[PDB]
RNA sequence: AGGGGAUCGAAGAUGAUCAGAUACCGUCGUAGUCUUAACCAUAAACUAUGCCGACUAGGGAUCGGGUGGUGUUUUUUUAAUGACCCACUCGGCACCUUACGAGAAAUCAAAGUCUUUGGGUUCUGGGGGGAGUAUGGUCGCAAGGCUGAAACUUAAAGGAAUUG
RNA sequence: AGGAUAGUGGCCUACCAUGGUUUCAACGGGUAACGGGGAAUAAGGGUUCGAUUCCGGAGAGGGAGCCUGAGAAACGGCUACC
């Protein structure tokens, strides 16, 4: 049920895809939550999770690698990480999940 | 799938007038299947018949009087010219002097004596005697 | 366009050795030379440098592997066994 | 038409026998020879005010329009001036009183006073033989929509 | 029978055939006015309503989906319309 | 119903039809293959 | 019936012969149609959107309140989606069956399935490309077909 | 003789056919 | 081709029987039977009944879904919810009686609505053999599959029933 | 575009483009095939035949070439080869 609330933040919402723009929203203080890819290696998931223990974010581990992180949200090439800076009228933020 | 609703109509109601029923109901009744039974009804092979107003393309219930023998539709409706019209007649009825063969012609659906009358042809459409 | 129309990456062979063991030779050397998957970066970039040795041309990690495929289907089968014996032991 | 390079040939283009005198000027500063074919079809303006030479047209070339007056389906525009129309009928089979769908394919010569696509309904008029296989001339584009208009792709 | 009103069959009769066979087909299923305790607003249910629906003010839930008609909750009353 | 094509454009498929299965008759065989001049004592005469 | 099958089912919704809106309906169509297209904006597909004003609304039928259809409402306010909603669902049939086939290469049911799926896909979007509501030579090439359902 | 009998011994005639025209080729 | 290989068991070996008996019966026993990865593509692969659609007869069961009953039944005896009963309905596997009808009949609820001959469509047959043979093509590792004659020969072959 | 022709035309030549036909059966093979008007039989629908009294085409042992002439690639014309 997270395929659709993460499309739903690609189509209406706003987002960046990749380590380094995640961690400069990150220490910016926009992210709202950041979606990990389950085949990320652990020391950058580990610092990606140290990021957001700083900047109080909420952390979501995708049950799945890059290939299919890129493919949920409806792009041609792998992402490792992503981080919604404002959601749309989707409730990925709100949820638990 | 369904094909001919004007062969769907003749055949039930060859079936009911078989069976000796005096009503017959007809889905989903066209208007060529509505100007069929007017020359039926012309010549009085059936009563009476109404039809019903669904929005769905409607129905048909028709009073049948005992008087048919047979009626049924020509597959495909083959182009018949002015003089081939009674090889249709001397192929289909069982006498010289009663039954008819509808033809659909430009002047509008007719039996063939009308057509003769009016000398017209078209496309054959069925029989009824 | 199509050069060969069954030996494939046999066709260095030739006429010799017969037709069967080409085969057999074709299925394996297609094998060994694919690429896979790399299941540490995620790209389609794991060759095998000697037999057993498969490297990701990025992340430059080195699995041991199979002869002429990454994984065998022995591996696998043992892979789960000891994952159900692991959890059974430690639950 | 009026552009796309009416000298790109070895041998210069122009319509025979009419000339334009460099001792006396006009407005149009070119004498152009076109006429309409006859037979109520309308010289095209693309025709009228062109450039193109094309002695094989029928309305600024040589060729003249009479015999048959046929109709068909663009099926190919890969020749040069040259286009291929389909002519689909139905033959009557007496034994079986039924048809069966035949048809036949017309290399038709068009000008470039015309733009026509694949699926294109033309009309074509007899003319005197213009190559081996060629009879027949484009004189009007029956294309009010030509069923591609409305069903090709919009950016 | 041979003989029978195609054209004015009995309302037991036609209400005890399929609703596609009926002389004019229509449907058999109907909306409710709902109404919970815990609120004053009315809610309209669809009788075959396939949706847990809730009152526009409070997340209580009103129906329950089944393979029919849904299932209302215990503790509301609702009134055919 | 019937098992044949009574489509008002089924003319070609009913002539192929009636062409194909003409060969399982002996006369119809024999003439289109020219039996009597290949394979017969007398070369299709009456005597010989 | 059943395209691809022997089934001979007849379920199906009998809609009521009055074309009118019932009389205990009191919403306005304007408010109908901003409920539709709050719902589209929430992502929600043109059945869903009917299902859920048949269920919690009092909406008999989009077409009878207001004037026009669900999809036609949707597209006058620019809601249209890329593909139909259909196809689109049988295009996510098609690749959670691939996928399904790519961990699972003995399920013989699952590839019978897959091509009839695919054949099913075929036709419908031959009739969408012949009305022109997909461009010409649109396919479905089933390598990347992932990519349209995303 | 019963039909499949008549088939397998006509396979089996098929064979030595078979064979002998490979020699001849 | 690898694994497996308990059982049964082509071939084979043996004991009987028999005029013979490398048959039936008995005792063993290879391949096989099982599995993984590739082939093969055939069966009385049968309902020997193509598929889609419409209509035409009485009946009671049954499977799945749904509707209704102020019906029974279960911890508390309408007050926390299945099973059962009754009446309908859609869909399905079928069944019983009868054929108004059909058929050469056996029989058939379709194999009916067919000389009162036309709902749409695909495939197949044209006396028996020769013969699914020869040959060519093509697919297959092979076994073989698919496609597929002619010469020649012959007055029946065949179906369903009746009496013996 | 030119040449040739009585003239259009790949008819031929130079340059250029890559076109043209086809399961609505191209192309190839067979014909104990000249085509047609017609003939036989036939309730209707059809089936078979048509070298042959008329029309059109082709040939003059087989090929090719040509003079004369308005008109012939002629054969009761010529030239060459078989």
């Amino acid at each position: 049920s997270i395929n659709q609330k993460l499309a739903l933040v690609i189509k209406s919402g706003k987002y960046t895809l990749g380590y380094k723009s995640t961690v400069k929203s990150l220490r910016q203080g926009k992210s709202k939550l950041i979606i990990i890819a389950a085949n990320t290696p652990v020391l950058r998931k580990s610092e990606l999770e140290y990021y957001a223990m700083l900047s109080k974010t909420k952390v979501y581990y995708f049950q799945g690698g890059n290939n299919e992180l890129g493919t949920a949200v409806g792009k041609l090439f792998r992402v490792g990480v992503v981080s919604i800076l404002e959601a749309g009228d989707s409730d990925i933020l709100t949820t638990l999940a | 799938t369904r094909s001919s609703v004007l062969a769907d109509a003749l055949n039930a109601i060859n079936n009911a007038e078989k069976t000796g029923k005096r009503q017959v109901l007809i889905r989903p009744s066209s208007k060529v299947i509505i100007k069929f039974l007017q020359v039926m009804q012309k010549h009085g092979y059936i009563g009476e018949f109404e039809y019903i107003d669904d929005h769905r393309s409607g129905k048909i219930v028709v009073q049948l009087n005992g008087r048919l023998n047979k009626c049924g539709v020509i597959s495909p409706r083959f182009n018949v010219k002015i003089g081939d019209i009674e090889k249709w007649t001397a192929n289909l009825l069982p006498a010289r002097q009663f039954g008819y063969v509808i033809l659909t012609t430009s002047a509008g659906i007719m039996d063939h004596e009308e057509a003769r009358r009016k000398h017209v042809s078209g496309k054959i459409l069925g029989f009824v005697y | 366009a199509k050069r060969t129309k069954k030996v494939g990456i046999t066709g260095k062979y030739g006429v010799r050795y017969g037709s069967s063991l080409r085969r057999q030779v074709k299925k394996l050397e297609i094998q060994q030379h694919a690429r896979y998957d790399c299941s540490f970066c995620g790209k389609k970039t794991v060759k095998r440098g000697a037999a057993g040795i498969w490297t990701c041309s990025c992340c430059k990690k080195t699995v041991a592997g199979g002869a002429y495929t990454v994984s065998t289907a022995a591996a696998a089968t043992v892979r789960s066994t000891i994952r159900r014996l692991r959890e059974m032991v430690e639950a | 038409s009026t552009e796309l390079t009416v000298q790109s040939e070895r041998a210069f283009q122009k319509q025979p026998h009419i000339f334009n005198n460099p001792k006396v000027k006009t407005s149009k500063r070119t004498k152009r020879w076109y006429k309409n074919a006859g037979l109520g079809f309308k010289t095209p303006k693309t025709a009228i005010e062109g450039s193109y030479i094309d002695k094989k047209c029928p309305f600024t070339g040589l060729v003249s329009i009479r015999g048959k007056i046929l109709t068909g389906t663009v099926v190919s525009t890969k020749m040069h001036r040259t286009i291929v129309i389909r002519r689909a009928y139905l033959h009557y089979i007496p034994k079986y009183n039924r048809y069966e769908k035949r048809h036949k394919n017309v290399p038709v010569h068009v000008s470039p006073a015309f733009r026509v696509q694949v699926g294109d309904i033309v009309t074509v008029g007899q003319c005197r033989p213009i190559s081996k296989t060629v009879r027949f001339n484009v004189v009007k584009v029956s294309a009010a929509a030509g069923k591609a208009n409305k069903q090709f792709a919009k950016f | 029978v041979l003989v029978q009103d195609l054209l004015h069959p009995t309302a037991a009769s036609e209400a005890r055939k399929h609703k596609l066979k009926t002389l004019v087909q229509g449907p058999r299923s109907y909306f409710l006015d709902v109404k919970c305790p815990g609120c004053l607003n009315i809610t309209t249910v669809f009788s075959h309503a396939q949706t847990a629906v809730t009152c526009e003010s409070c997340s209580t839930i009103l129906c329950t989906p089944t393979g029919g008609k849904a299932k209302l909750s215990e503790g509301t009353s609702f009134r055919r319309k | 119903g019937k098992g044949k094509p009574r489509g008002l454009n089924s003319a070609r498929k009913l002539r192929v039809h009636r062409r194909n299965n003409r060969w399982a008759e002996n006369n119809y065989k024999k003439r289109l293959l020219g039996t009597a001049f290949k394979s017969s004592p007398f070369g299709g005469s009456s005597h010989a | 019936g059943r395209m691809h099958s022997a089934g001979k089912g007849i379920s199906s919704s009998a809609i009521p012969y009055s074309r009118n809106a019932p009389a205990w309906f009191k919403l306005s169509s304007e408010s109908v149609i901003e409920q539709i297209v709050k719902y589209a904006r929430k992502g929600l597909t043109p059945s869903q959107i009917g299902v859920l004003l048949r269920d919690a609304h009092g909406v008999t039928q989009a077409r009878v309140i207001t004037g026009n259809k669900i999809m036609r409402i949707l597209k006058s306010n620019g809601l249209a989606p890329e593909i139909p909603e259909d196809l689109y669902y049988l295009i996510k049939k098609a690749v959670s069956v691939r996928k399904h086939l790519e961990r699972n290469r003995k399920d013989k049911d699952a590839k019978f399935r897959l091509i009839l799926i695919e054949s099913r896909i075929h036709r419908l979007a031959r009739y969408y490309r012949t009305v022109a509501v997909l461009p010409p030579n649109w396919k479905y090439e089933s390598a990347t077909a992932s990519a349209l359902v995303n | 003789m019963r039909a499949k009998w008549r088939k397998k011994r006509t396979r089996r005639l098929k064979r030595k056919r078979r064979k002998v025209r490979a020699r001849s080729k």
